[PDB]
DNA sequence: GCTTGACAAAAGTGTTAAATTGTGCTATACTGGGAGCCGTCACGGATGC
DNA sequence: GCATCCGTGAGTCGAGGAAGCACAATTTAACACTTTTGTCAAGC
RNA sequence: UCGA
């Protein structure tokens, strides 16, 4: 219910440009890991490694 | 005693050095009790006797 | 004189603003982060607030 | 030495002069201050000669937390009261009687100061003892002393030993690094939680809605009691005076309304503020 | 590979904070926050976003009186 | 110089560098109410 | 360019220990009563050891053994 | 609904035995530290020669 | 006036692991004793 | 001392 519509910011550091920091809309997730969008990942410059 | 706040001193240039014409290294002998300096002189009564 | 303190060379930076006696203005938005304030750009600027 | 005697007993003649007055011919008064500025050029000399036996024996007590230079100059403190002190009628040479008090001015500087924390002289006598008498346990026993073997040795309580030996402890410096330095991993304990803050807040506002539902005069008996707005505590006889009643009779009336709030209706909300 | 999820995955809203500075600790045996760094700050700049600044610098960690009352809020 | 030949900090050196007051606790922060964790691909999310 | 081992770096620490302890012995044996002390007088074994103690701590070379997995051993 | 007096506990309270604490002193003669430092790299600008 | 040398700087988050005694002065506890406070019971 |  508070997390609907309550936007959160991402961060992947190194941050070399605004880029690095963007902000999305939660979605509750099962597990211990975060979901990322394929697309933001040339962004982040972020590795699934 | 006084004391020099060797940031003044220390710090190239040399605050003190610059400010009363005294070089860093004759600075340093100074502050550290290494030489003797002259305050003052008499320059009327030397001159008379 | 403070966003060079913060930048570079902090000990020279403070000798010599110490000496000049300098003021900051506290224009820049490096200040503004330091002291908390609104930085003076984006929805900082005096008009958008 | 005879010098630095004559100029101090001449000094004090001077001294005995200015009280009585009796101005010395003007020759002789001269001569007695010339005695005491040779009297002082003497001791002077006497310092300035015996400069480095303060050197030669301040070297050995270095690496125990005070710098050279310090140990140097308390013992050069050290040869100041072993010149006022020394007697030249005794024939021995003034290195013998000077080594005494050299090294007493070391060591008492390192007790009194060279300790982050200061420890008493006293103190710090009976943990050297300690460590002597724990070095050769180590050599007798091939094994550390346990402090039964310690206290028995020193002639005191097992349970006082460890109380020493916790003197013992030397403070860490908080800005030792092992990159961030240890002082980011304390966290200050006096700071204040949100939760608690907010939940005191919460507790204030329940406490007035329920105290507020009583007699108005039982409710300032319970007001004053605790202190409460106040915040210092009274005492039924205080309460007594206010309310024109004895220390008994406000205790019956604090028993009845304590009664009351032990009753569920009161405390059933209170319950989650036990801690 | 000894790089699991279930140590990785850290999370806080208040906890201890440093004694000299107010701001939160690192690590998560300590229960810390996130580090926003400089770096962190210009694409904060970049954006032109001054109250998310200085909530992150201010009321988010160094600010005493503030904290508290925003959690009281 | 302290125990170990570790010398001592000065208040000079609480200003300087990486570790000063500066970059460490002026120009950066730790914050409230932040995480962490590793990602995972999220191909069935919507961009925002 | 060659390998100082295990055994050689030990050595290394003892050897600071012994010279860490000549100082002790030199400067007891002028001072220290006469003609009966023995090696038993002064013979301080503490500087040695602690040598010892002090290298298989703190130093860089002797680590915590890393064990994941034998092959990480 | 309140008060009484006797009453025990507590809270101070002043005074004394005690522990803790600080300073002085030790008389054969003894007199100038020892520690250490190797593997940037690039640069600027004083300072020193 | 010129060059040798001192001063300053060289990525970001993480995570984790080591002498001795004497003696005067003083503050601290220890105790005997009085006032101040919380109490139980009985009756006005 | 290792992970991106």
């Amino acid at each position: 219910e508070v997390i609907a519509e309550h936007p959160v910011l991402l961060n992947r550091a190194p941050t070399l440009h605004r880029l690095g920091i963007q902000a999305f809309e939660p979605q509750l997730v099962e597990g211990k890991a975060i979901q990322l969008h394929p697309l933001v990942c040339e962004a982040f410059n972020a590795d699934f490694d | 005693a006084p004391v020099t706040h060797i940031w003044y001193f220390k710090g190239v240039p040399s605050r003190l050095g610059y400010l009363l014409d005294l070089a860093p290294k004759d600075l340093e002998k100074i502050i550290y009790f290494a030489a003797y300096v002259i305050t003052s002189v008499d320059d009327e009564m030397r001159h008379n006797e | 004189w403070l966003s060079a303190a913060s930048f570079q060379e902090t000990t020279r930076v403070l000798t010599d603003a110490a000496i000049n006696c300098r003021s900051d203005k506290l224009n820049g938005l490096k200040e503004n982060v330091i002291i908390g304030k609104l930085i003076p750009a984006g929805t900082g600027i005096s008009r958008y607030r | 030495a005879k010098r630095i005697e004559a100029g101090l007993y001449a000094t004090q003649k001077l001294a005995e002069l200015a009280e009585k007055g009796e101005k010395l011919p003007v020759q002789q008064r001269r001569d007695m201050q010339w005695i005491c500025r040779d009297g002082d050029r003497a001791k002077n000399h006497l310092l300035e000669a015996n400069l480095r036996l303060v050197v030669s024996l301040a070297k050995r007590y270095t690496g125990r937390g005070m710098a050279f230079l310090d140990l140097i100059q308390e013992g050069n403190l050290g040869l100041i009261r072993a010149v006022e002190k020394f007697d030249y009628t005794k024939g021995y040479k003034f290195s013998t009687y000077a080594t005494w008090w050299i090294r007493q001015a070391i060591t008492r500087a390192m007790a009194d100061q060279a300790r982050t924390i200061r420890i008493p002289v006293h103190m710090v006598e009976v943990i050297n003892k300690l460590g002597r008498i724990q070095r050769e346990l180590l050599q007798d026993l091939g094994r550390e002393p346990t402090p039964e073997e310690l206290a028995k040795e020193m002639d005191i309580t097992p349970e006082k030993v460890l109380e020493i030996q916790q003197y013992a402890r030397e403070p860490i410096s908080l800005d030792q690094t092992i990159d961030s330095q240890l002082g980011d991993f304390i966290e200050d304990s006096e700071a204040v939680v949100a939760v608690d803050a907010v939940s005191f807040t919460l507790l204030q506002d329940q406490l007035q809605s329920v105290l507020e539902t009583l007699s108005e005069r039982e409710a300032g008996v319970v007001r004053l009691r605790f202190g409460l707005t106040d915040g210092q505590p009274r005492t039924l006889d205080e309460i007594g005076q206010v309310y024109g009643v004895t220390r008994e009779r406000i205790r019956q009336i604090e028993s009845k309304t304590m009664s009351k709030l032990r009753h569920p209706s009161r405390s059933q909300v209170l319950r989650d503020y036990l801690d | 590979l000894h790089h699991l999820v279930d140590d990785k995955i850290h999370a806080r809203s208040t906890g201890p904070y440093s004694m000299i500075t107010q701001q939160p600790l690192g690590g998560k045996a300590q229960f810390g926050g996130q580090r926003f760094g400089e770096m962190e700050c210009w694409a904060m700049q970049a954006y032109g976003a001054a109250y998310t600044l200085q909530e992150l610098l201010t009321i988010k960690s160094d600010d005493t009186v503030g904290r508290v009352k925003v959690y009281e809020a | 110089t302290g125990p170990g030949n570790r010398p001592l900090k000065s208040l000079s050196d609480l200003l300087k560098g990486k570790q000063g007051r500066f970059r460490q606790n002026l120009l950066g922060k730790r914050v409230d109410y932040s995480g962490r964790s590793v990602i995972v691909v999220g191909p069935q999310l919507k961009l925002h | 360019r060659r390998l100082r081992t295990v055994g050689e770096l030990i050595q290394n620490q003892i050897r600071v220990g012994l010279s860490r302890m000549e100082r002790v012995v030199r400067e007891r044996m002028t001072t220290q009563d006469v003609e009966a002390i023995t090696p038993q007088t002064l013979i301080n074994i503490r500087p040695v050891v602690a040598a010892i103690k002090e290298f298989f701590g703190t130093s860089q070379l002797s680590q915590f053994m890393d064990q994941n997995n034998p092959l990480s051993g």
